[PDB]
RNA sequence: AACUCUUAGCGGUGGAUCACUCGGCUCGUGCGUCGAUGAAGAACGCAGCUAGCUGCGAGAACUAAUGUGAAUUGCAGGACAGAUCAUCGACCUUUCGAACGCACAUUGCGGCCCCGGGUAUCCCGGGGCCACGCCUGUCUGAGGGUCGCC
RNA sequence: UGAAAAUCCGGGGGAGAAGGUGUAAAUCUCGCGCCGGGCCGUACCCAUAUCCGCAGCAGGUCUCCAAGGUGAACAGCCUCU
RNA sequence: CGGGCGCAGAUCUUGGUGGUAGUAGCAAAUAUUCAAACGAGAGCUUUGAAGGCCGAAGUGGAGAAGGGUUCCAUGUGAACAGCAGUUGAACAUGGGUGAGCCGGUCCUAAGGGACGGGCCUACGCCGUUCGGAGGGGAGGGCCCCGCUCGACCGAAAGGGAGUCGGGUCCAGAUCCCCGAGCCCGGAGCGGCGGAGACGGGCGGCCCAGUGCGGU
RNA sequence: GACCUGGGCAUAGGGGCGAAAGACUAAUCGAACCAUCUAGUAGCUGGUUCCCUCCGAAGUUUCCCUCAGGAUAGCUGGCG
RNA sequence: CCAUCUAAGGCUAAAUACCGGCACGAGACCGAUAGCGGACAAGUACCGUGAGGGAAAGUUGAAAAGAACUUUGAAGAGAG
RNA sequence: CACGACCUCAGCUCAGACGAGAAGACCCGCUGAAUUUAAGCAUAUUACUAAGCGGAGGAAAAGAAACCAACCGGGAUUCCCCCAGUAGCGGCGAGCGAAGAGGGAAAAGUCCAGCGCCGAAUCCCCGCCCCAGGGCGAGGGACCUGUGGCGUACG
């Protein structure tokens, strides 16, 4: 039930361990209504957070392959695109911001501000 | 009713005759799963832990 | 008459729970909420009632996503990267 | 132009001009710009309209047709709108400047 | 009324589960700060609307 | 005697006063960041024992990562004791809601594609979709509108 | 002059379909067999104490069922359940 | 040095407490009584008996709207139920509402409300089967046929296919159990049977037959 | 019978609706309710909080859509 | 006659504003009828069909050491 | 009398984007009162305010002169001080009321259309080649009903 031990496993091994943790939590729900035991009711949260832990490794392993599969593609899915801010996503890209017309390219070439100093 | 009937066939491997759903006043849906005549609800209740 | 004997004839809901603001001000025959203006696209928010504006402004609820922007802003909206591992 | 920019939220009103008249109708043709087309965002001479500060400029008196109604301009004819708007001038001339030492 | 909508019955289900008194161990937790459930409603003296 | 009134002691009733203050108010400073990539708000749900508050969303009183380094604590129980807490760049994030198949005092009524099962048909389940306006482009078209070719 | 619509049915129509000598097309045969029918409401009060009137308030609040005797009577009076 | 700096009044504000005062009052719709049980405790609970009332336009038995757990069992008797209480619609702990054929769902009634258009500085408004290049479906295999076409919402008393009998619980019931049905939908074979299908004229040939009876 | 009545609908404030009473329009109607403008204005009532010491009035003049109020002179005090 | 500008197209930082928001610091301020309505499960309980209206409510002790046990009473409540 | 070009106008769950709502202290564009004052009141005042509507940004708006000035001339805009309770407006009643200059904070200027030269020298989409920065396609378009370069009152 350690996240580091789950990132090395395969997809079918994570689903089997996920299934084993689900049949175990279902039996803890039966003990919760049949009286169970104090040592058995406290295991509910342990199994739940372990299910959340196995299910987390599966999700971020899937998206890691998705972000690798769609790398370099022109169109990426919306959930793989940077969700900075609706206003930030609609700003000019760094490519379009660096675009200079041929008129101000010449204006910045020979009429840029010089480095100088005045005595008094 | 079809999701509940298919769920108990996968969790306990038992044929179901009919399912009668019911939403309790506390907001929980209570299912009345009637097993097939060749399955005994007492023997299944012992395996799942009711008895 | 106009008083006690008339209150007994009150068994027909005029307003119900609105689907947008959850208040019991959704006029049934008008099909319009009296508190948020549903189903109009814009919420009714009048400046002649600062208390009414105070009860349903941004910050009076959970801010499930706006409170995350506040935490993401103080770090520069960092994305794609992860902390350096052990 | 405020009526064309409201029906087309994805576009920005650039300008408008007169094309016809009548006893009951005045006809105008409004120039709108798709501020997300690459033929416009990649042209540095028109990237200004792609900025968020120009959202619905026709509804704030920024287009040439709407800016004429604001009564702005340099000179003695426009002493009412010194400081931008006429409400910026009215707020400045009606603000009681209570200084720290007075 | 017996004829209910799912939203009304789901609304009455929440109010029915909140009409429970506080657990006894809560008073030992907060140092007897919360002495009773001040949001207890009775079906006669206070209606839901 | 009682009763009534006055005075003081004591006991009540009541809550002032005083002391306290994780609150308010005001000023100043730095930032100045929402949303169809689903916002604000709302609903519902989530804890071993949990009503409210608060925190979360079926991974539901928190997951991962990083920092930290032994607790949490009402009671237990149990830590795969790296506990807990903080940070928070990964992941997750139910329904309504601009809310978007049509609606809604209805968890109502549809359509398309794909997948699995019973068996293409139908039935069941799952996944992806189907609002309005508009821009560029493609495709398919319309009108003797203006021509060309006949 | 005392509703609309969903839905369902009959007829007119004879466009079509069916096989070439025993069958075919076709079948509105409750003749028979096979499979399915999801979702939501469903407890209780419904009124001289579960609704409204601040309340277990002589007020108000839409209906169904309704016996024997007397009598013209769903009148009053008495009785049964 | 700086004030939110001194109260008996303002039918002052807030909070508290008196006299009145163990006072008014607990008086609408005929009624209770005996015994017993449980219990610390009984005019009031329960049981029985007695005597009465509602008298089927019920003080009876079931619903609608509304209420929302008030339903049911058990426990408690602090508070509340204007006396009491062993009682409760109070409190505490549990339990309870099972549908193809009951209703919603389907239909449009009045009506609401999009769409086209028009209006409006605008949020928007007007208008409702009219008004747009408003059809997204074909048969037939790349070809010709479809608007009387105006979205949708709107009835738990309108329209609307089909479930009844017996039994069962502390509370469920035309839903659960048993029994007897029914409706709708579905089936390239839709699984069989029956129908279509009864034979004629020539010596194998040939010709029929999308049922039949009654004026 | 110009009858009674449920539910669903329609009409919304200078508007509705009214077999007409200024009736009714949620105990509110000769103009509903809610919030705001708003701490609306009031020559008009009410109240206006510690002590001592000293001085100490006016209800008259003129003007005023003034006559329950002001302006003005007088009377008052303080400072010199 | 002289002076001045070149309208009816577009862009543009910085000085400026900020009772909202995020994060801080401060105070000749308020000190639980005060200060925000809200120092507390406060826009909560509660009221109205609704728009909206909208409270009251801080303090045992250094440490619960929160009164074992005995006794009267059915119990609250008492005596130790 | 079809086949082509074009124009105009349609359809799509076509390919890829955009808009909507919230908030709204400050900001922009509209709309718009009456309490109130004038001891009544009608213009006026309240006020080009409250409320109402639309639209933004971290600031906004404004902005590089069809300006001020009348001088020995200043030189975009915004803000502060002063101008100034002044000029003036007003039942010239109540009341209202700026601006030039001057002193400061901050300062930054510029792009088109047009005019006419340059073989459209221009752009987008798609499919790619190398290292956000550069190229390619006898690929598809946009465009001569005008893209780009030069150039804008200081020539
Ligand atoms: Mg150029
Ligand atoms: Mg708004
Ligand atoms: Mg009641
Ligand atoms: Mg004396
Ligand atoms: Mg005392
Ligand atoms: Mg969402
Ligand atoms: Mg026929
Ligand atoms: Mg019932
Ligand atoms: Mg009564
Ligand atoms: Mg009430
Ligand atoms: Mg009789
Ligand atoms: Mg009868
Ligand atoms: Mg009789
Ligand atoms: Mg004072
Ligand atoms: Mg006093
Ligand atoms: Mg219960
Ligand atoms: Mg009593
Ligand atoms: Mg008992
Ligand atoms: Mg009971
Ligand atoms: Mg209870
Ligand atoms: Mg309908
Ligand atoms: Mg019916
Ligand atoms: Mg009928
Ligand atoms: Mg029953
Ligand atoms: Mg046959
Ligand atoms: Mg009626
Ligand atoms: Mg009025
Ligand atoms: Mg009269
Ligand atoms: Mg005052
Ligand atoms: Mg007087
Ligand atoms: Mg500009
Ligand atoms: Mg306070
Ligand atoms: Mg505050
Ligand atoms: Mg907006
Ligand atoms: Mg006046
Ligand atoms: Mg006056
Ligand atoms: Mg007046
Ligand atoms: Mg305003
Ligand atoms: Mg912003
Ligand atoms: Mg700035
Ligand atoms: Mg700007
Ligand atoms: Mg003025
Ligand atoms: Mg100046
Ligand atoms: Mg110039
Ligand atoms: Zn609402």
């Amino acid at each position: 039930i350690k996240a580091r031990d789950l990132r090395g496993k395969k997809k079918e091994e994570l689903l089997k361990q996920l299934d084993d943790l689900k049949v175990e939590l279902s039996q803890l729900r039966v003990a919760k209504v049949t009286g169970g035991a104090a040592s058995k009711l406290s295991k509910i949260r342990v199994v739940r957070k372990s299910i959340a832990r196995v299910l987390t490794v599966i999700n971020q392993t899937q998206k890691e392959n998705l972000r690798k599969f769609y790398k370099g593609k022109k169109y990426k899915p919306l959930d793989l695109r940077p969700k900075k801010t609706r206003a930030i996503r609609r700003q000019l890209t760094k490519h379009e911001e660096n675009l200079m017309t041929k008129k101000m390219q010449r204006k910045s070439r020979l009429y840029s501000i010089r480095k100088f100093a005045v005595k008094a | 009713k079809h999701q509940i009937k298919h769920a108990v066939k996968k969790l306990y491997d038992i044929d179901v005759a009919k399912v009668n759903t019911l939403i309790r006043p506390d907001g929980e849906k209570k299912a009345y799963v009637r097993l097939a005549p060749d399955y005994d609800a007492l023997d299944v209740a012992n395996k799942i832990g009711i008895i | 008459t106009k008083g006690t004997s008339s209150f007994g004839k009150r068994r027909n809901k005029t307003h119900t729970l609105c689907r947008r603001c959850g208040s019991k001000a959704y006029h049934l025959q008008k099909s319009t909420c009296g508190k948020c203006g549903y189903p109009a696209k814009r919420k009714r928010k009048y400046n002649w009632s600062a208390k009414a504006k105070r009860r349903s402004t941004t910050g009076t609820g959970r801010m499930r996503h706006m409170k995350v922007v506040f935490r993401r802003f103080r770090n520069g909206f960092r994305e794609g990267t992860v902390p350096k591992p052990r | 132009e405020e009526r064309a920019g409201r029906h087309c939220g994805g576009l920005r009103v650039l300008n408008s001009y007169w094309v016809g008249e009548d006893s009951t109708y005045k006809f105008f043709e409004v120039i709108l710009i798709d501020t997300f087309h690459k033929a416009i965002r990649r042209n540095p001479d028109t990237q200004w309209i792609t900025k968020a500060v120009h959202k619905h400029r026709e509804m704030r008196g920024l287009t040439s047709a709407g800016k004429k109604s604001r009564g702005l301009g340099k000179g003695h004819k426009f002493h009412l709108t010194i400081g931008g708007s006429r409400r910026a001038a009215w707020k400045r001339r009606n603000t009681l400047q209570l200084h720290r030492y007075r | 009324a017996s004829h209910k909508t799912f939203r009304i019955k789901r609304f009455l289900a929440k109010k029915q589960k909140q009409n429970r008194p506080i657990p006894q161990w809560i008073r030992m937790k907060t140092g007897n700060k919360i002495r009773y459930n001040s949001k207890r409603r009775h079906w006669r003296r206070t209606k839901l609307g």
